[PDB]
């Protein structure tokens, strides 16, 4: 169907814009939103709607809503791609300078203008016929990311409560804010295990790992490390832009993906990728390779990841038997739960055809989409550093805004629950691991 | 010039038969002469422009000429006789062109004789019949125009003469209710009296609001069709026959002539043609015949739209109603003229009882309010009537099948 | 002709190939109609079906003669029935599904019918059929996985911590085993048969010498496909497994309602006629659970004592239990 | 039914909307600053009719039917200089007794009341040089001296003098609270009028006005010379379908059957689109459509809580076709609010782009506008009633209003004031009791 992208915060925005540019990459639009095919032909290989609009100008606008609290970044982008976005779909409010990078800020600055916000979703879906769900781009760690984020699945869970709500969440690496970074991911992740309908889940520790072990240039610039995430949304959503036999919506791969709505973290793996040593990769090394831990978005290198549910889009020239071959190497190889079933779902994909097969990148590129028992590791030190720091050197100062300013008491009971809600998170990973998992399901019967 | 031209062109080909390159003289006469047939009805008959002035004529595109006409009628129109002078109506006619968009027909240097072809004739319907009913416009055409636009020949369908007909329904309930609707403002202005009057003003006041009320919705829902008419069947087939005539100005390329069945089954029309395939090295127009198969096949697509299909066992039959869709149409034309009839009665009682309130307050011929209440119930009746037809009418578009029906009566409602 | 783009038009129709999101646009504007009656019932009025189709050929690219010239039908006989005259399969052993009667078809216009024949044109719409029927389960579980993951009801937290596994944790198990069974048999055929016919056509009209050889590789493909084990041997199960699956999203859509009458957000009132419907669910999901686990064990039996690719290797490791 | 259409301009405002309104009306038929049409003589075909707005004199000139009237002539003098020889001199009239004594409603009224003779003769000049008379075109500017004042007494004059003709002011209203005194009085004595005489009005709001002219305007130097621009482009929009006729709407008398109702819902809120009739974007027409709901669109204060649409009357311009008018209103069927008694709905009307205009790059096709009869237009009264009644009941600037009054008293003059008082009370009883489905109960059931 149709598929809003929300984008929220500065890394959400920095997300964006990468992602934005790839995906006018993909299917030629250009800097400015003008087809840079010629008219000649009226025939398309390609399905741009459920990402773009199409105004009487023949003109493709990205169906994305640009949220911040510091105009900066979407005036960055915004003026990277002139006259590609439609300025009524960017919104700020200039609810003054945010009063920290807190929680409680965005998540103020979304109960006091969601009418605004909501307006312009509407206006957005009104645009549309057959809607689908979102997209919510944002980081975890900073405060317009996560109270923002938060506050838009908390509104768009039930103001819009049949669509699919997706989170592509960077997770901060552990930085010197360690303490209000780690407030705001639990925080956030109330709203991510509790709203969102799936959510890719990036762990900035790997990914500047890999964005340094690619680049050339050494000093690891984070808009760099933006690409990762960018090609990452791409693949995902390649199967339903450039359309093929199987899988022409999210909900089926979710579906495939996502057991219930309690195991809906997705660990993002990809290999190869060149950007601005080849050894081709032959399908069969890329369906192995992403297998790799080396190769994972998300730090696990654990010795038993439990997979649940694995989902791989081959994106090439891809020789099926190569496929076959790979996934007896791999049924013999992955670890899958004795309670469930064993298959990984293989979708191949197309690659853009509008995008000529640029020098030194591979024949075949592979992305892998698994639910791990271990991505709970990525929550692990954020979880740390809130049951060591909040019991004792709370730093709830800044927290005060909004019906959270009423008590300190408020703050201290939010921050309570939404640990609890994590750590039931937590449980339900290292409990579907188990056997037993079925035991008191199937066997007493 | 042509016959010598081509009489030369075959007689240097008399010796090979009747060959392949005969038939590419052939194929280039027949555009050449299609080609200048269809310049010369254009630039010297005005076949485009007597196309245009006969849709905003018989079939109203230009609402200004028909209402100047319908005013200066009216003193002949609404005479309920045959004997009206029917030479007035000349006259009408030269002051609604006059007093139209069509002035700038009637005074053009070279348009002129498409304006004079402009004429009225009117029906039969016996004696006592309404000037009103009898009265019909037409289009008088003579050669070359008269072979190529079908208009109401002596033995044809007279198509263009039923058109104008339905609509001039629409028109006489346009103009009834807006000489209303002046009368009805002046009664209701009038009351600009000291609320010390005795209560049956403020009543009066209140009971012919709300008889303007039921009046805008009689009249709103009159014009709603009006204009789905005039804007989804007339136009709309319009610019499809406009189309069709102008076909060599770069149309989207629909070249695939589908032939569809009845049974759903369709298939392409004859062979399909190469996309101009090449191994070796001038407009395509219509000639007289596919012009009037074009006027033709205009005036049967709007005939043949379900809000015009009558008289016939091809008629499928809306249900709820039971009847065909024009049926119930037509009688709801004629509950508003009887509704604009017992509403001007009513306006015309209610000046009588505001002129003898002011002449003698409350002191004479307080007796015309009974007449007056009568009239109510008359016309709140007529009105229930009116809003049951309605749901009649939406019901039956509703369960149609046509997604412009189902449009057409939700839009109704 | 541009015979390349025209084929390539007809596999777009028929195969799917590079048009799953056409079928998906289909199936979700049309989802109520090809499950009704499980019949055309009195010749009931499935005009709708086809207003909605002229609907949206109206809004379909005008080159694309093919589209144009599409013409859904309702086949008085089901697709195993269909089947039937041409493999050895056995038929239904009253109604079924709509979409089981549902059909395509092309009067391919002159000369195209030269090389595009009513012989490929009858397996283009069979094999259609079947990928209709397939795509058609898939949205199915799809939408289930939908109202199982956005109705609070079924996401509660609770059920008396043992009516949440015996109810909710089996249907969403279950749930699981079929869409990972109906995903991966749809993996199989599309990338394993129809993908390779299409590589397998594609390869010939790159520079060939006869049109009776493109004839031939066009059919030859469509009779690879139609050949193919999982449309001529294993239908019967897989219109067992069909019908198990449409009788668990019944299932499902039914406890969407039904089921907010058991936790205490139904504020009789948790009586006992809610732990008799609660028992009721537990004993028709494991009755379900058994038919589908029986089934299986039948479809992975025929699997492998059967003889050919490897894709049939792959949906072994995708059925196969532990 | 069908005629043609005086339009009276009366003070200050209603000088520079009318200056402005010509300009258009010039722009879209090539009628040029002076009356020479702009047209060479090698198309003498003519698709429009500006003879319901202009007065074709036999030496190929237009002479705009228009009377300018005013107390301070250098307005009116200025529009003549900028339109030279356009507007028959002989039609102007400024009664030459000085600068207003203040710039309250007395002074317009008293003026008006001393030459009614000279104000009746120029209209009846402007009649008798026409035969098919239908309505006026005045506008306003309600809240000022001379637009009161002159707008009052012409209503009373021309509700009895031409009692068939369709009355129609084009009252512009201010937004701010400054000399909200002295400006609410003005508002609702000429509102007494603009209820009692009229036979339909048009409202604007300067608030509104000043916020959407600097949105599309990309200069804060707003001035009223730029809001004056969408004014005209509102009655131009309305009149288009008479200076231009199609199927449908002819004249005024068919859009107000159309639009009021009833004689006492007479005033209409304006809504307009995008638009290049001033000093791109790009939508389509189901984009127009959507946006004529919008807030920021409308040009009177909306307060859109749940808003009551009595009659909305939508006006689309430009390359459309019914299709996407048909999905549109199939989504603002049950978007918009309409009230349950009513079985009617909205009207929409497609109308021909001015084939004089530039032709426009296909990025705009098309252009719309939007009547609507709601209740919630009486929120610009509201807040002049709010200060009228607080600044009245301790009698501020009581003294302005008795300038040539027959009432020289105080409390006479106070109970004429009470009394427009509480017409403007009934006008807003009414707006609020049509919402309630029991209005035409009083003759549904009560029989
Ligand atoms: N990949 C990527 N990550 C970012 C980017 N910007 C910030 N981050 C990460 O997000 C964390 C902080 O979140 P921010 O995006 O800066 O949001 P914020 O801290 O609330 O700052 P404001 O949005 O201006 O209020 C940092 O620790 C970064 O690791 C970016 O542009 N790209
Ligand atoms: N559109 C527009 N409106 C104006 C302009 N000047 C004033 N107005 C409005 O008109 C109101 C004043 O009415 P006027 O028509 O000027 O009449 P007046 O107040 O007696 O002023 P004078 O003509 O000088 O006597 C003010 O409240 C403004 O809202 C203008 O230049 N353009």
């Amino acid at each position: 169907g149709e598929i809003i992208t929300l984008q929220a915060g500065q890394c959400g925005n920095h997300v964006g814009k990468f992602l934005w540019s790839q995906l006018a990459k993909e299917h030629a639009i250009g800097t400015d939103g003008l087809s840079q095919l010629p008219d000649s032909s009226t025939e398309r290989d390609d399905d741009t709607k459920p990402f773009f609009r199409e105004n009487c100008r023949n003109k493709f606008t990205p169906r994305a809503i640009m949220m911040d609290s510091e105009p900066s970044v979407i005036a960055d982008v915004e003026n990277t791609f002139r006259g590609f976005f439609d300025p009524r779909n960017t919104w700020v409010a200039s609810d003054g300078a945010s009063a920290g990078n807190s929680w409680a800020n965005g998540y103020d600055i979304g109960t006091r203008n969601q009418d605004d916000i909501l307006n312009k979703i509407d206006k957005e879906i009104d645009s549309t016929d057959n809607f689908e769900g979102f997209q919510l781009l944002h980081s975890v760690a900073g405060g317009t990311g996560s109270g923002l984020g938060s506050n838009l699945l908390e509104a768009l869970c039930d103001r819009y409560p049949k669509k699919i709500l997706t989170t592509y969440s960077v997770f901060p690496a552990r930085s010197s804010e360690v303490v209000v970074q780690s407030y705001n991911t639990i925080l956030a992740l109330r709203r991510l295990i509790e709203d969102s309908d799936a959510t890719v889940v990036f762990d900035n520790a790997s990914l500047l790992n890999i964005s340094g072990k690619v680049f050339r240039n050494p000093n690891i610039d984070l808009q760099h490390t933006n690409q990762l995430i960018s090609t990452i949304i791409s693949s995902v959503t390649n199967s339903i832009r450039f359309p093929s036999y199987m899988y022409s919506s999210m909900s089926s791969i979710y579906s495939t993906l996502i057991p219930s709505p309690e195991l809906h973290f997705l660990s993002p793996s990809f290999t190869p990728f060149t950007s601005d040593a080849h050894k081709c990769h032959s399908s069969y090394d890329v369906m192995l390779d992403l297998l790799d831990p080396s190769n994972s978005l998300v730090s696990t290198a654990m010795n038993n990841p439990t997979y649940f549910n694995v989902y791989n889009t081959i994106i090439g020239n891809v020789e099926p038997r190569q496929i076959s071959r790979a996934m007896t190497k791999l049924q013999q190889r992955i670890k899958f739960p004795s309670w469930s079933s064993s298959a990984m779902h293989v979708n191949i994909g197309r690659r853009s055809p509008y995008l000529p097969l640029q020098p030194n990148e591979n024949e075949v590129s592979g992305m892998m989409l698994s639910n791990m028992s271990t991505v709970v590791n990525v929550f692990e030190n954020a979880c740390n550093t809130f049951d060591k720091v909040f019991a004792k050197g709370a730093f709830l100062n800044n927290y005060n805004v909004g019906d959270l300013f009423q008590s300190m008491q408020n703050v201290q009971d939010e921050f309570a629950e939404s640990r609890e809600v994590v750590q039931s998170l937590m449980e339900d990973y290292v409990a579907a691991e188990q056997d037993s998992y079925l035991d008191d399901v199937l066997v007493d019967d | 010039e042509f016959s010598k031209k081509y009489h030369v062109l075959y007689q240097s080909n008399s010796y090979r038969g009747i060959s392949t390159n005969f038939f590419e003289i052939i194929n280039d006469q027949y555009s050449e002469i299609v080609n200048h047939t269809n310049q010369i009805l254009n630039q010297k008959f005005h076949y485009r422009d007597v196309v245009f002035a006969l849709k905003n004529i018989l079939l109203m595109g230009k609402s200004d000429f028909m209402d100047a006409l319908i005013e200066k009628a009216n003193d002949i129109l609404a005479t309920p006789s045959d004997s009206l002078p029917n030479y007035k109506l000349t006259r009408v006619l030269q002051e609604a062109v006059q007093l139209s968009s069509l002035r700038h027909l009637m005074n053009s240097p070279r348009n002129s004789s498409v304006i004079n072809g402009l004429d009225a004739r009117v029906l039969d319907l016996g004696h006592g019949s309404v000037g009103w009913d009898v009265f019909t416009l037409d289009y008088i055409l003579y050669p070359p125009l008269s072979l190529v636009l079908n208009v109401n020949r002596p033995f044809g369908r007279k198509e263009y003469l039923r058109i104008f007909n339905f609509l001039w329904r629409f028109k006489k309930n346009n103009y009834f209710y807006q000489k209303e609707m002046l009368k009805s403002n002046d009664i209701i202005r009038s009351f600009k009296k000291i609320r010390g009057y005795n209560p049956l003003i403020r009543d009066i006041i209140n009971k012919l609001s709300r008889i303007s009320i039921l009046r805008t919705q009689f009249q709103q829902f009159n014009s709603k069709m009006e204009s789905y008419y005039l804007n989804c069947i007339i136009e709309e087939n319009f610019k499809e026959m406009t189309r069709k005539l102008q076909r060599t100005e770069n149309k989207s390329q629909n070249q695939f002539d589908l032939i569809r069945l009845n049974n759903g089954t369709i298939e392409l029309n004859g062979i399909l043609t190469p996309k101009a395939e090449v191994l070796t090295k001038i407009e395509k127009t219509l000639n007289i015949d596919e012009l009037e198969s074009v006027h033709n096949t205009f005036l049967t697509n709007i005939l043949s739209h379900k809000l015009f299909a009558t008289n016939t066992s091809e008629i499928s039959v809306g249900d709820y109603s039971g009847q065909p869709y024009p049926t119930s149409l037509v009688l709801l034309l004629n509950s508003v003229y009887e509704f604009v009839k017992v509403y001007c009665n009513l306006n015309d009682i209610g000046y009588e009882i505001f002129i003898k309130m002011n002449l003698n307050d409350h002191e004479a011929s307080n007796g015309l309010l009974g007449k007056f209440n009568t009239n109510l119930k008359e016309i709140v009746s007529q009105y229930k009537n009116f809003k049951d037809r309605l749901y009649i009418f939406r019901a039956d578009l509703k369960n149609d099948g046509d997604e412009e029906l189902f449009l057409l009566s939700k839009s109704l409602r | 002709y541009d015979l390349i783009n025209v084929l390539k038009h007809l596999q777009q129709i028929f195969l799917g190939y590079q048009s799953g999101h056409n079928v998906l646009k289909f199936l979700t504007k049309n989802m109520g109609e090809l499950t009704k009656h499980y019949r055309n019932d009195n010749n009931a009025n499935y005009d709708k079906l086809l207003q909605n189709f002229e609907l949206e050929r109206q809004s379909e690219n005008p080159n694309n003669l093919m589209r144009q010239l599409l013409m859904i039908q309702f086949d008085t006989e089901t697709l195993p029935q269909v089947l039937s005259h041409y493999l050895q399969i056995y038929p239904e052993v009253t109604p079924k599904s709509a979409i089981y009667h549902l059909k395509f078809d092309i009067n391919i216009p002159y000369p195209l019918n030269i090389i595009i024949s009513r012989t490929c044109m009858i397996k283009y719409q069979i094999i259609l059929r079947y990928q209709l029927v397939l795509q058609y389960h898939s949205r199915l579980l799809d939408e289930t996985w939908m109202d199982l993951n956005k109705t609070p009801s079924w996401k509660y937290r609770g059920y008396s911590h043992t009516v949440k596994r015996r109810i909710v944790r089996a249907t969403r198990v279950l749930h699981a085993k079929m869409n990972h069974f109906i995903k991966t048999i749809m993996e199989y055929f599309n990338q394993n048969v129809i993908d390779k016919e299409v590589y397998s056509l594609e390869k010939c009209y790159r520079n060939p010498t006869l049109a009776v050889a493109i004839q031939n590789e066009l059919e030859g493909g469509l009779t690879n496909i139609m050949t193919n084990r999982c449309l001529s041997d294993l239908i019967p199960l897989q219109l067992q497994i069909f019908d198990i699956v449409y009788k668990f999203c019944k299932f499902i859509k039914s406890m969407r309602a039904k089921l907010c009458q058991l936790d205490p957000v139904l504020y009789g009132y948790q009586e006992d006629a809610a732990l008799e419907l609660i028992q009721k669910l537990i004993e028709y999901i494991s009755n379900a659970s058994s038919i589908f686990r029986k089934c299986l064990i039948n479809f992975t039996q025929e699997l492998s004592t059967e003889k050919f690719a490897a894709g049939i290797e792959r949906v072994l490791y995708s059925i196969v239990p532990p």
